[PDB]
C-alpha cells in the first residue's frame, strides 16, 4: 500500500477536507491518555536531569508537558484513523471493482467435507 | 522525503528544464520533440507501471 | 481482568510515595490484598473460557499460574526484607519496583489473547530479571550469568517471532480462539519442519531442555533470593504454558518431530539427578532438580493427552511452590554462614529446630510423597507415558529413586550429623522467616484438598 | 618498591549486625522495634487470617460453573430413559449419519 | 556472474560426476580469487611474489573443497538411487569440509567443518526443493 | 489525629481505588460487547414484562 | 567561530538537505548535496584540532567522490532517456551507479569505512549532526527511486552492513566508534526494506534518528568518550547513567521498548513478501549489537567502577547548559511501543 | 451468595464470546483480502495505489518551433 | 557433571558462539586507517557489484 501517488492528494495537507467526515477520537481516548502519560514522564525525566524535586518542583512545566503532547497526540490520531479509512475505502473499491479476481466460494458444510483423522497415540 | 512544495504553491522552481518539450527560448525545438511530445501524452496520468507496459 | 492489572499498577506510585521506613509494610499488605482478588479467578466453566475482552482472557491453565503469581511477590518482598537492610531508601523502591513490574508483566503475559502480545510481553519479563541479576546479585559471575540468561532465551525467541508473523500471513490471525477453531493440519515438509522448530525451542530453552539448560545453574546460583524465587517458581513455567497453547497448530508434526526432544529429557532427567548426587552447593543442587522436574514437564506436553496436560499443570504448580520454599531455606543459611556451601554448615537440627522441621516438609515434599501435588502431577505423566511406551517405567522409576536419594541426602548433610565446632554465630530462626516457610508450606497441603484447581483445561 | 601494596582507598568489609542484639523480641523484620512489630502484625494478618484462610474458605465454596452435578443429572435422566425404552445406551456415532454425506469412490 | 549457477544447475544431479565436479571446482576457484582479491586491498601481506603464492594457496584449497563436495555430493546421489535428498549433500559437504580440516591440519576446524559445511549443504537443497528465496522480489 | 496522618497515610487509599477503576473499566469494556446479547441460539429468550436486556 | 557565522552554515546545511527534498530535477538535487558537502566542513572543523582536520578531509574526500558517480549516473540517464526528473533510472547501468553513489554517502557497506573515522575525529556535537541529520537527503532520494533499485543489489548491501556494523562494534573501547558503528547497523536494517515498504524505512529512519540523539546528548551532558571515562559516571550523576542503561536498552531492540518496533515492523513487511531467511539472519545478527549495548550497560550503571579522589570537587557544581529536548528524546525512545499502529500517519 | 454477589450468568460470558469470535473472524478475513488486494495493485498498477508519477503534459509547449517539423 | 555439562555442552553453543564472533570482530575492526587499502576495496567491490549483478 503505497498511497504517495494516490490521485486528487494535496502534497503537504495534514489532514484533507474528507477527513471531516470520519469521527474524530474522544477526549478520552486511551491513546491520547497515554500520550498524556508521556508527557508526566518527561516532565519527572526533567525535572530529575535537572537535580529538582522529581515530583513537586515545576507544575507549570509539567501541565505545558501533558498539554503539548495530548494536542499533538490528539491531531496524530486523527491522521492516523484518516489513513486508515482510505486504505478500507481503497481495498473495498478494488474489490468491487474486480469481481473476477475475488470470486464467492460455493458454502460447503462439514458434514459434507473429508478432513483426514491423525489419531494421538 | 519528496516534499512537493512546488505544487502546492504552483511555483514552478524547476520544471521548466525537465523535458525537451517545455517552452524553449526562441521556440527553438529539439531534436526528438514529436517523439517526446507523443511518450508524454501516452503515459500522462495512466501512472508508472501501466505507462512502462 | 484490568480489577488485577490496576492495583499492580497502583503498587508502583504507593511504593514511591512511602516513608523510608514503611515500604515493606504497604507493599507486603497491598500484594497481599491483590493475591486475595486474583484468587477469584478460579471459579472456570467445563465451556470455552473465561473471555473478559479482545484482549484477555483467563483459563483454567492460565488461574492457577495467575494466583501463583500474585502470591509469590509477598513472599518475595519478605525474603528480601533482610538482606537489603543497609540499602538506600531510593535502591530500595528500585528494587521494588523491578519486582512490580515483573510482576505486571507476568500477569498481562498469562492472559494475553494474542500470540504477539504474549510474545512480546513474554521477551518484556526478561529485563526486569536480568537488573536484578546482574545489579542486586553478590558475586562477580552475576554478569556473565545475566548474558547467559539473556542470549539463550533470544537465541531461541527470534526464530519464533518470524514463524509467528509468517503464520499471522497466512492465517489471517494470531488470536488463540480463532487459531483454535481454524486449525489445519500441518504437512510432513521440510518448511514445516522448520516451522515447527521455530514455534517450539524459544519455550523448549525457557524449561529448559536438558541440552540447553546450562544457562539455569548460573542464573540461579548468581541471583539474590527474590531473583531465584520468580526463577524457579514463575519464569520456569512461561515455556510450558507457551508449549501448552502453541502445540495446537503443529499437529500431526508433532509425533515424528517429539522423539529428540522427548529422548534429550527422558535422559536427561535421569543425568540432572545423578548431578544433584555430586554438589558441593545448596543453590546449584536445588537448580538441577528444578531442571529434573521441567525434563518431566517436557514429556508431558510433548504426549500430548489429557493425562498428561492434567499432570504437567499440576507438576508446574507444584514445582513452582517446592523450589520457592527450597531457595529459601538455603538463602536463610546462607544469611548466617555466607558461605553456601552444603558441607560446611552442619547438624543444624540440634541449633534450629522449626527450620529442620520446614527442612523435612520441603525435602518430603520435592521428594514427591502421596498424596501430595507434587505426586499427583508425577503419576499423571507417568501414567501417560506408560500408555505412550511401555518401556519408559524403568526411566521414570529410575528418576523417582535418584530424586529420593538427593533430596534425603540434602536434608541429611545439612541438618543431621555433628554441628561444626567453629560457627557459633547461628542465631535463633526469625518470625519472619519461620513465617515464610509456612507461607510457602501451607498452600502445598490445602491444595492438596482441592486438586482439580490445579489440573487444568484438560480435567 | 614503595608501592603501599594497596591498590586504592577502600572501606573495610563491615561485619554483619545481629538484630537480637539492640532488640530482643526482634521478629526479623526491621530495626525499629515498633516498625517490626507491626510489620509482623500486618503480615501474620493479611497472610494467615486474611488469604490464608478466607480464600481457602472461597475457594471451598466455589459455584458448580464446571457443571458436574448439571452433567450427573443429565446422566441419571439419559440412563433412566434409555434403559426404559431398550436403547443400547451409549451409541458408537458421535453425529447422526444421515447428515453426513460420505463421498462416492466408485472404484 | 549466473553463468556457473547455469552450468551447475542445469547437469542432472545422478548423472556426469566429473561435470558436476568441474562446475563446482570453478566456483570454489572463483570464490577463492574473490576472496584473495579482498585480502590483498585490505591487507599487504610483504610483496608481490608471497601475495600471489598466498592468493594461489587460498584458490586451491577452496577449489579443491569445490571439488570434493561436488564429486562426493554427486557420487552419493548415484550410489543411493534416492535424488533430491538432502542427506547426499550433507555428506558431500562435509567430505569437503574435512578436506578443509585436512588441509589446514586440524582434528578440530576437520569437525567444525563437517558440522557446519553439511548442514549448509542440506539447507541449500532443502531450498531449492521447496523454492526459498534467499533474494525475494516485492509482490505485496 | 485528623489532617495529620492523612498526608501521612494517604498512599493506603491507592490500591483500592485503583480496583474500584479496574471494576468499573472491566464494565465499561464489556458494554462494547453486546452485539450478540439475547441473540445466541442457546440462550435466545423472550423478555419478560419489565425488562430491557438480558445482561448487563 | 563567530556565533552568527555558525548559524549561516548550519541553515545552509539544512537548506541545502530541504533543495534536494523539494526538488523535481536531478541537477537541483546534485545541486542541493553540493550545498550540503559545503557547508558542512567547517561544522566538523569547528574545535580546531589536527584530528578534526584529517576527519574533515576524509569525509570531503568520499562525499565528493559520491557526488561525482551520482552525477555519472544523471548523466547516462540522461543519455538513454532525455529526462531530468527524478522518477525512474531508464537504465541498468545508471541504476547500479545511482545506488553506489547513495551507498557512500550514507555510509552502507561495502562504503563503511569512513564513517568510524570521521565520527573519532570530530567531536561529539558534530558527530550527532552527522549521524542523524546528513542521512535525511540520500535516504530520501532513495525513497523517490526505489522502485527501479536492483533488490539484490540493495539486500546484499543491507546485510553487509548489518554484519559489519555488528561485528565491528564488539572491538570498541571508544564510544564515538560505537555510535558509528551502530548508524552503520541500523542504514543497514533501514535500506533492506526499501524495496518492499519505504513507510517502513522512514519509521526506522524516525526511530533511529530518536535514540541518537539521546544517547548523543547524554553522552555530551555526562561528557565521556571513553567507557572507562563513562564508568566514573555513576559517582556523580547516577540518574544520567540509569537513563543512558535503559537507552541501550532500547537501541538493542529489546521489547517493549521503543528500538523493537522498528525491527518488528521490518521483519513484518519482509515475510509479506515470502522472505524468510533474510530477517532470521538479520535478527541473529543484530544480537551482536545487543551484546556490545549490554556491555556498556554493565560498564555504566550496573556495576560501580573505582572513582577518583578530585571527583569531590565536582560535587560542588552544576551544569551551566542544559538540553531543552534530552528528557523528551529520552521519553519518544524509550516508551513509545504501545503507539506503534500511528505509523499509518506515514511519517 | 457467591454466585450472586461475585459473578453473573453463563449467557452473558456465552455471548460475549460470540461477539469477540465474530470480530476477530472479520479481521481475519479483511487481512487476507488487503494482502491479495495489495498483490494485485502491485502487479497491474490499475488500483489507487502504487501510481507512480509520470510526466505532466501540461508542460508541453504546442507552438509553431522555427522549423516545419516540430 | 563435568564432561557433559561443564566441558562439552559448554563448547558446542556458547563457547563456539563465543570464539567466532570474537575472531569475526578482529578480522574486521583490525584496519590500519590506510585509506589507500580503504579505496583498494572500494574498486575491487566496485567491479564486483558491475560485474555481479548484471
Ligand atoms: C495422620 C493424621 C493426623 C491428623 C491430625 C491433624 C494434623 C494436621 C497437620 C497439618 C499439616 C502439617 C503442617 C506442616 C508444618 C508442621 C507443623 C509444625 O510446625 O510443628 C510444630 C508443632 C509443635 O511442636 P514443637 O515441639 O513446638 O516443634 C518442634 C519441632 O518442630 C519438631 O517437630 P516434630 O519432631 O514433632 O516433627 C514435626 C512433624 C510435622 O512436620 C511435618 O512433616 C508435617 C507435614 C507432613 C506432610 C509432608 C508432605 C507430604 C504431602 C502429604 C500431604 C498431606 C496433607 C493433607 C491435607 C492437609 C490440609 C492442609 O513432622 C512429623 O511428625 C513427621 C510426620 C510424617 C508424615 C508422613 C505421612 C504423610 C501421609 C499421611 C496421610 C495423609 C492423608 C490421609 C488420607 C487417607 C486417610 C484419610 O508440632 C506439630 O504440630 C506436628 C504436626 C503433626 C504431624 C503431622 C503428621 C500428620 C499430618 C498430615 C497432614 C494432615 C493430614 C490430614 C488427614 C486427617 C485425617
Ligand atoms: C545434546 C545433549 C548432550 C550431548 C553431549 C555432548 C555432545 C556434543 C559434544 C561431543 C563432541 C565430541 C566429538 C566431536 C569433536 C571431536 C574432535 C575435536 O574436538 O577436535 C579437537 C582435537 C584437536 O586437537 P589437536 O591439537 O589437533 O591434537 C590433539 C591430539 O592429541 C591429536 O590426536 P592424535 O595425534 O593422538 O591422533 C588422532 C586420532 C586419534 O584416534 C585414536 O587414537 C582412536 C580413535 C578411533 O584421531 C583419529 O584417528 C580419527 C578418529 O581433536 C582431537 O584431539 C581428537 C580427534 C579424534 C576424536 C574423535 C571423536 C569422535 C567423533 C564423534 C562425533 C559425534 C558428534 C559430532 C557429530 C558430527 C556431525 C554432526
Ligand atoms: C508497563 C508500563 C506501566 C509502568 C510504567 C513505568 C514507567 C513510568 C515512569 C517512567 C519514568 C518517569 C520517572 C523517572 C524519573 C526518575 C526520578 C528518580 O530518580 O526517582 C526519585 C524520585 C524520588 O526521589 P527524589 O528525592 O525526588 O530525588 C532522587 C533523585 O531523583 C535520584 O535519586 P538517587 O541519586 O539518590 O539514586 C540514584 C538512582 C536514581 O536512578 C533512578 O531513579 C532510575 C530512574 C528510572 C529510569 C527511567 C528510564 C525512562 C523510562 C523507562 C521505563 C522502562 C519500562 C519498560 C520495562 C523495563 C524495566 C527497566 O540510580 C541508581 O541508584 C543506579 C542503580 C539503579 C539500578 C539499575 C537501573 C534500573 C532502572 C530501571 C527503572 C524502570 C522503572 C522506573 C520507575 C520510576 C522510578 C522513579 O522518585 C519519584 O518519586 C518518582 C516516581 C513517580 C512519582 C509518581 C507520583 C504519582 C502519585 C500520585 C498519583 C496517583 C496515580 C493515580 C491517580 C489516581 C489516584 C486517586
Ligand atoms: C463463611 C463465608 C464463606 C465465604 C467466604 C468469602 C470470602 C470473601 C473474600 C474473598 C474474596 C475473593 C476475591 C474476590 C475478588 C473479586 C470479587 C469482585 O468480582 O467483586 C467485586 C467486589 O469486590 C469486593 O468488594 C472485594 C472484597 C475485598 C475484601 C474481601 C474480604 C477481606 C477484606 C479484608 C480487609 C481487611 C482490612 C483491614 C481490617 C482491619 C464486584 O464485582 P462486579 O464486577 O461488580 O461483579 C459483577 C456481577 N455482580 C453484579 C453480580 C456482582
Ligand atoms: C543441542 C542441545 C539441544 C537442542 C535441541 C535439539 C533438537 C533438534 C533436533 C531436530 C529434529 C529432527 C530434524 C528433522 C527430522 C525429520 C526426519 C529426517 O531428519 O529423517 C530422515 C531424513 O533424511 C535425512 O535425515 C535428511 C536430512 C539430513 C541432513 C540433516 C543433518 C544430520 C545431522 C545434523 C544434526 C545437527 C542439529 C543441530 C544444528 C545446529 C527421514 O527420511 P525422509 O523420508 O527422506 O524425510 C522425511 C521428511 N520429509 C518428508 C520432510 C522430507
Ligand atoms: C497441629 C495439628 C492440627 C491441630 C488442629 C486439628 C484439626 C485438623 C483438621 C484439618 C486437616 C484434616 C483434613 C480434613 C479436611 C476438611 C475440609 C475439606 O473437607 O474441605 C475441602 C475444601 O478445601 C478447599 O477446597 C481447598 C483449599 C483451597 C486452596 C487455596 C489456597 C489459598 C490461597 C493462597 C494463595 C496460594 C497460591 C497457590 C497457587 C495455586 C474439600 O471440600 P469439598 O469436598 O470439595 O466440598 C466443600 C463443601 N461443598 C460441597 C459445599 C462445596
Ligand atoms: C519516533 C517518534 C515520533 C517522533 C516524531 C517527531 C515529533 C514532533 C513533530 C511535530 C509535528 C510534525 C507534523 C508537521 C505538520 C504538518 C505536516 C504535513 O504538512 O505533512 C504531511 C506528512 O505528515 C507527516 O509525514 C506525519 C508525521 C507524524 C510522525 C509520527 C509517526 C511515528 C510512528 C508511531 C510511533 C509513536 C510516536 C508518537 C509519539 C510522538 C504530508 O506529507 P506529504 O507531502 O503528503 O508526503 C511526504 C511524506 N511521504 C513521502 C513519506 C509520504
Ligand atoms: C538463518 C536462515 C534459516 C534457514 C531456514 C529456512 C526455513 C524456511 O525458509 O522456511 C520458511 C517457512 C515457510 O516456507 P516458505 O519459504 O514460506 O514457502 C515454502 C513453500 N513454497 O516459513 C517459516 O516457517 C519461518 C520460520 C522461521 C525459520 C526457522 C529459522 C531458524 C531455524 C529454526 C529454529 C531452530 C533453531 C532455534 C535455536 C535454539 C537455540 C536455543
Ligand atoms: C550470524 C551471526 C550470529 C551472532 C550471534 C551472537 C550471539 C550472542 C553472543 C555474542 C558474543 C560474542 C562476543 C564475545 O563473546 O566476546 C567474548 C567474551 C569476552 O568477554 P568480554 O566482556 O567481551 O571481554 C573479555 C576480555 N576482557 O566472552 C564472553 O564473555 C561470553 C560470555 C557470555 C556468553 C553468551 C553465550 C551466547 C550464545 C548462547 C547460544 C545462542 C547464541 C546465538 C546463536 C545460536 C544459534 C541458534
Amino acid at each position: 500500500t503505497m498511497m504517495s501517488g494516490r490521485p486528487g492528494r494535496v502534497p503537504l495537507q495534514f489532514l484533507p477536507n474528507e477527513a471531516r467526515s470520519l469521527p474524530p477520537p474522544k477526549l478520552t481516548d486511551p491513546r491520547l491518555v497515554y500520550m498524556g502519560f508521556l508527557g508526566y514522564c518527561s516532565g519527572l525525566i526533567d525535572n530529575a536531569i535537572r537535580r529538582r524535586p522529581v515530583v513537586s518542583a515545576g507544575l507549570h512545566r509539567q501541565l505545558l508537558y501533558v498539554t503539548s503532547f495530548v494536542f499533538f497526540g490528539y491531531y496524530l490520531l486523527k491522521r492516523q484513523d484518516y489513513m486508515y479509512a482510505l486504505r478500507d475505502h481503497d481495498m473495498f473499491a478494488y474489490v468491487k471493482s474486480h469481481p473476477e479476481d475475488f470470486p464467492e466460494k460455493d458454502k460447503k458444510t462439514y458434514g459434507e467435507i473429508l478432513e483426514e483423522f491423525h489419531p494421538v497415540r | 522525503p519528496f516534499f512537493d512544495v512546488q505544487k502546492r504553491l504552483g511555483l514552478d522552481l524547476d520544471r521548466w528544464m525537465t523535458i525537451q518539450s517545455a517552452e524553449q527560448p526562441h521556440k527553438i525545438p529539439g531534436r526528438c520533440h514529436a517523439f517526446e511530445k507523443e511518450w508524454i501524452e501516452c503515459a500522462h496520468g495512466i501512472g508508472g507501471i501501466r505507462a512502462e507496459k | 481482568m484490568l480489577k488485577i492489572i490496576i492495583p499492580t499498577t497502583m503498587l508502583l506510585p504507593m511504593t514511591w510515595m512511602s516513608k523510608h521506613n514503611m515500604i515493606w509494610i504497604n507493599a507486603t499488605v497491598h500484594s497481599l490484598l491483590i493475591s486475595l482478588i486474583s484468587l477469584s479467578l478460579l471459579n472456570q466453566l467445563g465451556e470455552n473460557s473465561l473471555n473478559f475482552s479482545l484482549t484477555f482472557f483467563s483459563d483454567s491453565l492460565s488461574a492457577p499460574l495467575l494466583v501463583l503469581t500474585t502470591w509469590l511477590l509477598p513472599l518475595m518482598l519478605m525474603a528480601s526484607q533482610s538482606h537489603l537492610s543497609k540499602e538506600t531508601t531510593t535502591r530500595k523502591k528500585l528494587y521494588i519496583t523491578m519486582l512490580i513490574l515483573l510482576q505486571l508483566f507476568l500477569i498481562m503475559t498469562f492472559t494475553a489473547t494474542e500470540l504477539i502480545l504474549f510474545y512480546i510481553l513474554f521477551e518484556a519479563t526478561l529485563v526486569p530479571t536480568l537488573i536484578i541479576i546482574t545489579r542486586w546479585g553478590n558475586q562477580t559471575e552475576r554478569l556473565n550469568a545475566g548474558l547467559y540468561f539473556l542470549f539463550y532465551t533470544l537465541a531461541g525467541s527470534l526464530p519464533l517471532l518470524v514463524a509467528l508473523v509468517y503464520i499471522q500471513n497466512t492465517t489471517g490471525s494470531l488470536n488463540f480462539l480463532i487459531i483454535h477453531y481454524w486449525s489445519h493440519p500441518l504437512s510432513n515438509s521440510w518448511s514445516n519442519i522448520f516451522m515447527w522448530l521455530a514455534c517450539i525451542m524459544a519455550f523448549m530453552v525457557k524449561m529448559p531442555l536438558y541440552g540447553l539448560h546450562l544457562w539455569l545453574p548460573k542464573a540461579h546460583v548468581e541471583a539474590p533470593i527474590a531473583g531465584s524465587m520468580v526463577l524457579a517458581a514463575v519464569l520456569l513455567k512461561l515455556g510450558g504454558y507457551g508449549m501448552m497453547r502453541i502445540t495446537t497448530i503443529l499437529n500431526p508434526l508433532t509425533n515424528y518431530m517429539a522423539y529428540p526432544f522427548l529422548m534429550l529429557s527422558m535422559w536427561g532427567m535421569i543425568m540432572t539427578s545423578s548431578i544433584c548426587l555430586r554438589q558441593t552447593d545448596l543453590k546449584s543442587l536445588i537448580a538441577y532438580s528444578s531442571v529434573s522436574h521441567m525434563a518431566l514437564v517436557i514429556v508431558a506436553i510433548m504426549i500430548q493427552t489429557p493425562w498428561s496436560f492434567m499432570g504437567a499443570t499440576a507438576l508446574m504448580i507444584a514445582h513452582g511452590l517446592t523450589s520457592s520454599m527450597l531457595f529459601c531455606l538455603a538463602n536463610t543459611n546462607y544469611e548466617r554462614v555466607h558461605s553456601r556451601t552444603m558441607i560446611l554448615a552442619r547438624g543444624l537440627q540440634t541449633l534450629l529446630p522449626l527450620m529442620a522441621t520446614w527442612w523435612l516438609v520441603a525435602s518430603l515434599t520435592n521428594l514427591a510423597l502421596p498424596p501430595s501435588i507434587n505426586l499427583i502431577g508425577e503419576l499423571f505423566i507417568i501414567t501417560a507415558s506408560f500408555s505412550w511406551s511401555n518401556i519408559t517405567i524403568i526411566l521414570m522409576g529410575m528418576n523417582m529413586m535418584i530424586t529420593a536419594l538427593y533430596s534425603l541426602y540434602m536434608l541429611i548433610t545439612t541438618q543431621r550429623g555433628k554441628y561444626t565446632h567453629h560457627i557459633n554465630n547461628i542465631k535463633p530462626s526469625f518470625t519472619r522467616e519461620n513465617a515464610l516457610m509456612a507461607l510457602h508450606i501451607l498452600p502445598l497441603l490445602l491444595l492438596t484438598l482441592n486438586p482439580k484447581m490445579i489440573l487444568g483445561p484438560l480435567y | 618498591p614503595p608501592e603501599p601494596t594497596i591498590r586504592l582507598q577502600e572501606d573495610p568489609d563491615p561485619e554483619d549486625e545481629n538484630l537480637y542484639e539492640k532488640n530482643p523480641d526482634s521478629h526479623g523484620y526491621d530495626k525499629d522495634p515498633i516498625v517490626d512489630l507491626w510489620n509482623m502484625r500486618v503480615v501474620f494478618f493479611f497472610g494467615f487470617s486474611i488469604v490464608l484462610v478466607l480464600g481457602s474458605t472461597f475457594v471451598a465454596y466455589l459455584p458448580d460453573y464446571r457443571m458436574q452435578e448439571w452433567a450427573r443429572r443429565e446422566a441419571e435422566r439419559l440412563v433412566k430413559y434409555r434403559e426404559a425404552n431398550g436403547l443400547p445406551l451409549m451409541e458408537s456415532n458421535c453425529f447422526d449419519p444421515n447428515k453426513i454425506q460420505l463421498p462416492e469412490d466408485e472404484d | 556472474a549466473k553463468t556457473l549457477l547455469h552450468k551447475y544447475s542445469d547437469i542432472p544431479e545422478g548423472t556426469e560426476c566429473h561435470r558436476k565436479a568441474y562446475a563446482s571446482t570453478s566456483i570454489g576457484g572463483a570464490t577463492g580469487l574473490i576472496v584473495s582479491a579482498y585480502s590483498i586491498a585490505l591487507k599487504p601481506p610483504a610483496s608481490f611474489l608471497e601475495g600471489v603464492a598466498r592468493t594461489g594457496r587460498y584458490t586451491f584449497t577452496s577449489a579443491a573443497i569445490g571439488a570434493i563436495f561436488g564429486l562426493t555430493s554427486c557420487i552419493s546421489a548415484q550410489v543411493r538411487e534416492k535424488p533430491d535428498d538432502p542427506l547426499n549433500y550433507f555428506i558431500g559437504g562435509c567430505a569437503g569440509g574435512l578436506t578443509l580440516g585436512a588441509r589446514t591440519r586440524s582434528y578440530g576446524i576437520g569437525a567444525a567443518a563437517c558440522a557446519y559445511m553439511g548442514l549448509t549443504a542440506a539447507l541449500v537443497k532443502m531450498g531449492q526443493l521447496e523454492g526459498w528465496q534467499v533474494f525475494a522480489e516485492p509482490k505485496v | 489525629n485528623v489532617l495529620q496522618i492523612v498526608r501521612d497515610h494517604w498512599v493506603h487509599i491507592l490500591v483500592p481505588v485503583g480496583f474500584v477503576f479496574g471494576c468499573y473499566l472491566d464494565r465499561r469494556s464489556d458494554e462494547k460487547l453486546t452485539a450478540f446479547r439475547n441473540k445466541s441460539l442457546l440462550f435466545k429468550r423472550e423478555l419478560r414484562p419489565n425488562e430491557e436486556v438480558t445482561w448487563k | 567561530m563567530n556565533p552568527i557565522i555558525y548559524t549561516t552554515l548550519i541553515m545552509t546545511v539544512m537548506s541545502g538537505t530541504m533543495l534536494v527534498m523539494i526538488s523535481s530535477h536531478w541537477l537541483l538535487i546534485w545541486i542541493g548535496f553540493e550545498m550540503n558537502l559545503l557547508a558542512m566542513i567547517p561544522v566538523l572543523m569547528k574545535n580546531f584540532n589536527p584530528r578534526a582536520t584529517e576527519a574533515a578531509t576524509k569525509y570531503f574526500l568520499t562525499q565528493a567522490t559520491a557526488s561525482m558517480m551520482l552525477m555519472m549516473a544523471i548523466i547516462i540517464n540522461l543519455l538513454y532517456s532525455g529526462q531530468w526528473t527524478i522518477t525512474k533510472m531508464f537504465n541498468p547501468v545508471a541504476m547500479t551507479m545511482m545506488t553506489m553513489a547513495l551507498a557512500m554517502k550514507l555510509g552502507l557497506s561495502p562504503f563503511h569505512f569512513w564513517v568510524p573515522e570521521v565520527t573519532q575525529g570530530i567531536s561529539l556535537q558534530a558527530g550527532l549532526l552527522l549521524l542523524t541529520w546528513q542521512k535525511l537527503a540520500p535516504l530520501s532520494v532513495l525513497c523517490q527511486i526505489s522502485q527501479s533499485i536492483n533488490p539484490n543489489l540493495m539486500l546484499t548491501m543491507a546485510m553487509l552492513s548489518i554484519l559489519i556494523g555488528g561485528w565491528g562494534g564488539l572491538n570498541q573501547t571508544q564510544l564515538r566508534k560505537i555510535m558509528a558503528y551502530s548508524s552503520i547497523a541500523h542504514m543497514g536494517w533501514m535500506t533492506a526494506v526499501l524495496p518492499y515498504n519505504t513507510t517502513m524505512t522512514i519509521l526506522n529512519l524516525l526511530i533511529y534518528i530518536t535514540m541518537t540523539l539521546a544517547m548523543f546528548m547524554l553522552l555530551i551532558h555526562s561528557s565521556a568518550t571513553t567507557t572507562l571515562s563513562l564508568s566514573h559516571t555513576w559517582n556523580k550523576m547516577p540518574v544520567i547513567t540509569s537513563l543512558m542503561m535503559v537507552t541501550l536498552l532500547s537501541m538493542g531492540g529489546l521489547p517493549p521498548l521503543s528500538g523493537f518496533m522498528p525491527k518488528w515492523m521490518i521483519i513484518q513487511e519482509m515475510t509479506k513478501n515470502e522472505s524468510i531467511i533474510m530477517p532470521t539472519l538479520m535478527a541473529m545478527t543484530a544480537l551482536l549489537n545487543l551484546y556490545f549495548y549490554m556491555r556498556l550497560a554493565y560498564s555504566s550503571s550496573l556495576t560501580m567502577f573505582p572513582s577518583t579522589n578530585n571527583m569531590k570537587m565536582k560535587w560542588q557544581f552544576e551544569h551551566t547548559k542544559q538540553m531543552k529536548l534530552l528528557p523528551t528524546m529520552i521519553v519518544l525512545s524509550t516508551l513509545v511501543l504501545p503507539m506503534t499502529p500511528a505509523l499509518s500517519s506515514l511519517n | 451468595w457467591i454466585a450472586r454477589t461475585f459473578y453473573d450468568g453463563p449467557e452473558k460470558n456465552y455471548e460475549k464470546t460470540m461477539a469477540i469470535l465474530q470480530i476477530e473472524a472479520e479481521k481475519a478475513e479483511l487481512r487476507l483480502k488487503e494482502l491479495e488486494v495489495r498483490r494485485l495493485m502491485r502487479a497491474r498498477g490499475d488500483g489507487p495505489w502504487y501510481q507512480y508519477p509520470t510526466i505532466d503534459k501540461a508542460l508541453i509547449d504546442h507552438s509553431p518551433k522555427t522549423t516545419p517539423d516540430n | 557433571s563435568s564432561l557433559l555439562d561443564l566441558i562439552w555442552l559448554e563448547t558446542i553453543l556458547p563457547k563456539t558462539t563465543s570464539f567466532i564472533q570474537m575472531k569475526m570482530s578482529i578480522m574486521v575492526s583490525n584496519q590500519k586507517g590506510l585509506i589507500k587499502l580503504y579505496f583498494l576495496s572500494f574498486l575491487i567491490t566496485i567491479m564486483i557489484s558491475m560485474t555481479l549483478f548484471n
